[PDB]
């Protein structure tokens, strides 16, 4: 029936856009940047890593307790 | 129950002296009304049953499939004004009086206290069945039909006859409660395996069986519509009803000589649906799909189970229900297409909404999903059939993979889909057909609130 | 390679019957002629405060639609509930049986008063 | 009936476009393939041999689907398109208005009286387009399923009801 | 892990496998392994209503997590460092399951070198 | 060239690089025109019905009846008792019944092998 | 995952419906400028499916 | 409206990426004969199409700069403690 | 423009 | 045709964007520990939830 | 989606087949016969439909693309299989 609509279609032309449409997209893609390394700087343990992984080879004999071998 | 007996013959004379065209109007209100009072009996104390007389006494098994005969006369009765009406008044009265006589000899039958009392009018209800598939059918092979229903039964119902007065001769009397009293074991002999044939092949011959499901498509697809919910809500009850009250008598006969039988059963369900899968006529559809229920009922007797009876109660009266219910289904576009091939009449959901959404609750409701007592009638039965064996559970959730298939099949085949575009002859649904089709699944839907009334005399 | 005059004038016959038949599947502006239907007599009170819909009139407007809509549905139902709850289902024993609440070293129980005893002195080890 | 050899090749050629644009994707290539795929095609059309054109069409086939896209692009509204009559739902045969209820015939008048005048119009039209289809019958049976289109002044082309009447493709 | 590819595709018997150990004794080559400690009787663990997968030595540390969670509510960011503080430890046994692990990998190794040694010497 | 497409029953050839069409003789010719010629009959009559005003009922179908006799009446009839039909019969009938029976016997004589010297754990089975 | 998978589903709906109901990928292109909300659901949604961090 | 539709005589091949394919065809032999039609998807507005990495990386800009803000204030509120 | 939609009868 | 400016439209998808930004942040943050995190455990299974997803 | 006249139509129809270079931007009759006075090829004739095709977005049988052989014929067969009646 009657149109009239906030829009109006295009023929092979860029159509146009509203001022909401575009900082309403802009908003919540900054501020899920500003979430993705917010997060990091105020929690790194989590991606990075909290504690390090002690190296097989490095623990002592002694401490781990064999019988030696001589005897 | 006089009660009950004395009015329902009263509406004999009543009918066949109503007025002209007051004969479906009065005979239908008082029918109402007596199915009101017989619902007086779904009072069951939690002993010994409802013992009125010697002559009639009612258990919490007869009481709920009594009150779906005395519900069900108004559903005929309202199902039949349409396709009769362009005949006479006298052979409409007779059909009347078939179908009063019908519900007569059923009520004294489920209430009989002598084992062979209930053989005469269980027997004896062939006589007004016979004439309305004979008489008012709408089909050549109506006649052969009537011969295949008639002897079918009979071939098993005789032995019967012999093996029960042969028990009168040998313990006396055949009451039901002296009967379940008097109890002796029965012993491994040749004779008393014959005698178990005969106690057991009448009932199971009447449900279907596979092997003896051969007049089912014969009958109920060629039977009037009103005797053609009769044929499989009610009759097949009967059948049914026999099993639980004459294996009292064979145990532990039964716990051995079953495995053919269960054996044919739960193999035969499996194929009669997979026949319902690839059918043609959608009355024969119906039909063939209240094989694979049946042949559920009758697995569930032969293993003698407090919760195999006790699903076994609700799968019957909840399976009477709704067959009757889709063969108003079938009589719906049976008298806009005058046809009963499936395809022929495609596309009913954009003529007719609302008897669309009637075929939808009824696919559900064949289709056993919970809460409606079809899935507490199966879902009992396969408990019960598990505990036995742990394979049946492969064969049995195998039927329920058909129903599945085929229920909807039948509803998107018929109603989805585009529009036939030839016709042009469906109308509006009037207002006789949506109202019994509501008369039968609100008190179904209505059931399932309480299905403590329908579990039966195990519960 | 190719309308026949034949068909070509087929086509042309059946195509502006189809365009008059299209022509005739409108509806005129009377269109359609709704028969008279009884109003609720309390629609007149929002109808005349929609007369201007004005900012300072449509949100209090909607604020009655709003709170009908609360107490009919929210007010009403949990009532119900509440009072089936509260002497129907927990008139009956183990109902509304609850996970049992925890609590942990160094809490009073509230009905003894009883302060658990701290739990014994930990290692101290951090990071 | 009768599918003459370049009709076969026009077939082809279309759906080999449409199955070089699902592969192509991006319209730059796409015109670029279509132009060798063009190329490919007009060199051989000045043959005598009818032998060479069959024996060309086996092979080329042969290597139309052995070249098909698994999922070719199809518009929506089209054979195994995300939207084949998926408006089928909504549309209802014109006939149907017949059952209405006067008083729901009533709330649209102009309209039902215009149906009135299409039906009369349509009943009184039925015997002159009928009496034209049995007056030129080709001998022996319809040889075609072609309607003939009207001949003479003041009449219609017989067997136009449904055509003309059809539900439209937008029944909401 | 290299401990897959040395068993795997290498010397299998001298790779303890996680289902066998332990075998050896506790104390075999350790004089006076001490035993470990649980500073929370099993009472108020069972009373804390905490999970028997989690009911490990290293619960004790986590017992008062769901203390100060609910009495930080709605604060839901307030135990950090002690939250902290039971993940450490939750490292500390973890390290102690891989050096346990080593410790009898080692034994593996040193038993095995030490029967084949002594084979060729009698 | 390149692999080829071979058919089957539930994935039939396509019919159009099928070589029966591409190659073409004067009998076949006609062939495909009379097909046009008995469709265009079917059509036509069917089509004239169809658009008749007065025709308010149901434009019966050949077709369907026959399809609905044969394959549910005239079958029967001439059916004749024949090996195939005969071991067919005996194969998709008693042979799924007695292997049925012979499992569902090997697990009930197990399992009450099972329980009459007590095999079996059942101590919170009492709903049977 | 019920957050940012029914939440990519809609966002695709709204490609759907305004480019004339076409769910070929083949049909599409440029919408980043075109559809800028769109365009920022998607990837946030993707971004999420794919457990990048801190989100 | 009544859609006014864009003349034609402004859409071509130059420019877009279509040209790189006409003076292929050029050596072929064959002219491209509807490289207008794709002229509009590649020119206009809908040219200048952004990278890939720039879609993921939308919003960085803002994102970085509210960054410093909240760090900093940080920096200070975790100074005063 | 708004035009007519066919719709089976719905009084009953 | 394309276009998105319709509010149902907008404000739906927004909801749904604010949901997943903080979404696992509030929840895993709040919901109370119920099963035991793994701490001890080498740098290249940990990165590898990021790592095989960049390439 | 907002509704469509015959006028929208010939307006994108008669702007495509300006888009043939091989047809001159300027002898554009409505009913330009595609063989008689574009003098292209039926190659080429069938080339003008998945043009068509794509403009509309919906397909054409190929039964019917031959049969349309002007833009007049076009024009009326796009309006019949989209209703277009005004
Ligand atoms: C206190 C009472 C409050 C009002 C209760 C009203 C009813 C109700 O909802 O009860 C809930 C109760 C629930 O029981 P309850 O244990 O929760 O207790 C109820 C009381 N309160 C809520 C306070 C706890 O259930 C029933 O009463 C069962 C009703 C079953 C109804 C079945 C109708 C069937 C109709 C059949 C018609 C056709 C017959 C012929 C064909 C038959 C088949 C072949
Ligand atoms: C992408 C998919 C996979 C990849 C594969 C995509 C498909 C590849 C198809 C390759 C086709 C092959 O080269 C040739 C063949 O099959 S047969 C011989 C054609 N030539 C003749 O038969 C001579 C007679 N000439 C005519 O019939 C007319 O001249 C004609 C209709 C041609 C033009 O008419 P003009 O336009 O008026």
């Amino acid at each position: 029936a009657g149109g009239g609509v906030h829009i109006e279609p295009r023929y092979r032309q860029f159509p146009q856009l509203t001022r909401s449409q575009l900082i309403q997209a802009e908003f919540f893609s900054a501020t899920m940047w500003f979430w993705i390394l917010w997060r990091f700087w105020h929690d790194s343990d989590a991606v990075l890593g909290h504690f390090p992984y002690p190296d097989p080879s490095q623990w002592t004999d002694e401490e781990l307790g064999i019988l030696p071998d001589d005897e | 129950m006089l009660k009950i007996i004395i009015p329902t013959t009263m509406l004999l004379p009543m009918t066949w002296m109503s007025k002209h065209n007051m004969i479906w109007i009065n005979a239908t209100v008082h029918s109402l009304l007596i199915s009101l009072i017989s619902l007086s009996l779904l009072n069951q104390l939690g002993e010994n049953s409802l013992n009125f007389s010697l002559t009639f006494f009612s258990d919490s098994l007869s009481a709920p499939l009594l009150v779906l005969t005395t519900w069900l006369l108004p559903l005929m009765l309202m199902a039949s004004q349409s396709h009769l009406s362009k005949e006479t008044t006298t052979r409409k009265k007779l059909y009347i009086t078939m179908l009063i006589l019908l519900q007569l000899f059923l009520i004294m039958t489920f209430t009989a206290t002598e084992l062979i009392l209930f053989y005469i009018l269980f027997e004896a209800t062939l006589v007004p069945t016979l004439i309305i598939i004979t008489r008012w059918g709408n089909q050549t092979e109506r006649l052969n039909a009537g011969l295949y229903f008639l002897f079918y039964t009979l071939a098993g119902s005789l032995p019967l006859l012999v093996a029960l007065v042969y028990i009168q001769n040998t313990t006396g009397s055949l009451n039901f409660l002296i009967i379940h009293y008097w109890s002796h074991p029965l012993s491994n002999s040749w004779s008393n395996i014959f005698m178990w044939l005969a106690c057991i092949m009448a009932f199971m011959v009447k449900m279907p069986l596979y092997g003896l499901h051969l007049w089912l498509p014969k009958a109920h697809v060629e039977a009037p519509i009103a005797g053609s919910m009769v044929l499989a809500a009610v009759l097949l009850k009967l059948g049914g009803y026999g099993m639980m009250r004459i294996t009292t008598i064979l145990n532990p006969l039964t716990n051995y000589m079953a495995y053919p039988f269960l054996m044919l059963s739960m193999w035969g369900m499996i194929m009669t649906s997979s026949i319902c899968l690839r059918q043609t006529d959608l009355k024969s559809l119906i039909a063939y799909s209240s094989v694979s229920h049946m042949a559920l009922v009758i697995v569930a007797i032969m293993i003698q189970t407090p919760w195999s009876f006790m699903g076994a109660t609700a799968l019957m009266i909840a399976h009477g229900l709704t067959s009757s219910m889709l063969f108003c289904l079938a009589n719906t576009n049976y008298e806009r297409v005058h046809s009963r091939t499936m395809i022929l009449a495609r596309g009913l959901q954009t003529l007719l909404p609302l008897m669309a959404t009637w075929w939808l609750m009824a696919s559900l409701t064949n289709l056993a999903l919970p809460p409606s007592i079809n899935l507490i009638g199966e879902l009992f039965i396969i408990t019960a059939s598990f505990s036995w064996s742990n394979i049946t559970i492969i064969l049995m959730g195998m039927n329920m993979m058909i129903t599945a298939l085929y229920s909807l099949y039948m509803l998107i085949t018929t109603q989805r889909g585009k529009y036939t575009h030839h016709i042009n002859n469906i109308k509006a649904s009037f207002t006789r057909e949506n109202a019994l089709m509501a008369l039968h699944i609100l008190p179904l839907l209505l059931l399932t609130l309480n299905p403590k009334m329908i579990l039966g005399p195990l519960y | 390679s190719g309308y026949t005059p034949d068909e070509k004038l087929r086509l042309q016959q059946l195509r502006e019957l189809r365009r008059r038949w299209l022509k005739d599947q409108e509806l005129s502006p009377r269109e359609p002629v709704l028969p008279p239907r009884r109003v609720w007599p309390m629609e007149q009170f929002w109808n005349k405060f929609l007369q201007d819909g004005a900012p300072w009139k449509n949100v209090i407007y909607k604020t009655y639609r709003h709170s009908i809509f609360a107490v009919t549905h929210v007010l009403i139902p949990v009532w119900i509930i509440h009072y089936y709850l509260k002497y129907h289902v927990t008139a009956k024993p183990y109902t509304v049986v609850e996970r049992k609440p925890r609590i942990f070293p160094g809490d009073t129980i509230l009905e003894t008063g009883e302060v658990i005893p701290l739990m014994k002195e930990f290692p101290d080890q951090h990071h | 009936a009768y599918l003459t050899h370049q009709q076969k090749v026009l077939r082809l050629y279309k759906r080999a476009l449409r199955h070089l644009e699902s592969w192509c994707v991006h319209r730059d290539k796409y015109r670029y393939f279509a132009c060798l795929m063009r190329a490919r095609f007009d060199e051989h059309k000045n043959e005598k041999d009818m032998v060479k054109a069959t024996q060309l069409l086996r092979q080329a086939e042969e290597e139309f689907w052995y070249g098909q896209h698994p999922q070719p692009y199809i518009f929506p509204e089209s054979p195994g398109g995300t939207s084949y009559e998926r408006y089928e739902c909504y549309k209802v045969p014109e006939w149907c208005l017949d059952d209405w209820h006067p008083s729901e015939k009533a709330m649209y008048p102009d309209y039902f009286a215009k149906r009135e005048q299409w039906k009369r119009l349509r009943r009184e039209s039925w015997e002159r387009e009928v009496k034209q289809l049995q007056e030129e019958t080709p001998p022996g049976g319809p040889r075609t399923e072609a309607l003939p289109p009207a001949r003479k002044e003041g009449d219609l082309p017989p067997l136009w009801w449904h055509i003309v009447t059809r539900p439209r493709e937008r029944p909401m | 892990g290299a401990h897959l590819a040395r068993r795997y595709l290498g010397d299998a018997s001298k790779e303890p496998d996680p289902l066998r150990m332990p075998t050896f004794p506790p104390d075999y080559g350790f004089p006076e392994r001490k035993e470990r400690e649980m500073v929370a009787t099993q009472q108020e663990m069972n009373d804390a209503q905490l999970m028997l997968q989690q009911r490990d030595y290293c619960a004790h540390y986590l017992i008062q997590l769901l203390k100060c969670k609910r009495d930080s509510f709605p604060n839901f960011l307030a135990c950090k460092h002690e939250q902290h503080d039971w993940d450490y430890c939750e490292h500390l046994d973890y390290v102690k399951r891989m050096k346990e692990f080593e410790r009898e990998r080692r034994l593996l190794q040193r038993k095995k070198r030490r029967e084949q040694r002594e084979a060729e010497m009698a | 060239s390149f692999p080829k497409y071979k058919p089957s029953r539930l994935a039939t050839l396509p019919a159009t690089l099928d070589p029966a069409e591409y190659d073409i003789s004067p009998e076949t010719r006609k062939a495909q025109a009379e097909r046009l010629a008995i469709r265009s009959r079917l059509k036509r009559e069917y089509l004239l019905q169809y658009n008749d005003p007065n025709r308010l009922g149901v434009i019966e179908d050949p077709a369907l009846i026959r399809w609905t006799y044969a394959r549910s009446a005239n079958i029967y009839p001439n059916f004749r008792p024949t090996p195939k039909t005969s071991l067919l019969g005996a194969l998709f009938g008693i042979g799924p019944l007695f292997f049925w029976y012979y499992v569902f016997k090997t697990d009930r004589d197990k399992k009450e092998k099972l329980i009459q010297e007590g095999k079996l754990d059942q101590t919170f089975n009492i709903s049977y | 995952h019920a957050f940012f998978k029914a939440m990519l589903f809609m966002c695709s709906g709204s490609i759907i419906h305004s480019l004339n109901d076409e769910q070929d990928i083949r049909k599409m292109g440029g919408l980043y400028k075109a559809m800028p909300f769109t365009t920022t659901a998607l990837i946030i949604g993707s971004l999420a499916l794919t457990g990048m961090p801190y989100l | 409206s009544k859609m006014e539709l864009p003349d034609y005589k402004q859409w071509k091949i130059e420019g877009t990426p279509l040209e790189t394919v006409q003076e292929k065809l050029a050596a072929r032999g064959l002219r491209d004969p509807w490289g207008r039609n794709e002229a509009w998807r590649y020119s206009g507005g809908f040219a200048n199409n952004v990278s890939f990495v720039g879609a993921l990386l939308k919003g960085f800009k803002w994102g970085f700069a509210a960054f410093v803000v909240a760090v900093g204030a940080e920096y200070y509120l975790e100074s005063q403690n | 423009k708004r035009l007519f939609i066919i719709k089976p009868s719905g009084f009953y | 045709l394309i276009n998105e400016n319709n509010p149902l439209l907008i404000n739906s998808i927004k909801r749904l964007l604010i949901g997943s930004i903080f979404a696992g942040f509030i929840i895993s943050n709040n919901i109370p520990p119920m099963t035991v995190p793994n701490t001890t455990m080498p740098l290249y299974m940990k990165m590898t939830a990021l790592i095989v997803t960049i390439m | 989606a907002p509704p469509l006249t015959l006028e929208a139509i010939k307006d994108r129809v008669l702007y495509v087949l300006k888009l043939y270079d091989k047809i001159d931007p300027e002898k554009l009759s409505v009913n330009s016969h595609f063989m008689k006075d574009l003098g292209l090829d039926s190659l080429d004739q069938v080339e003008i439909i998945m043009a068509m095709e794509d403009e509309f977005g919906f397909e054409i049988p190929d039964i019917d693309a031959e049969k349309l052989m002007c833009p007049q014929e076009i024009v009326d067969y796009i309006a019949d299989k989209k209703d277009v009646y005004e």
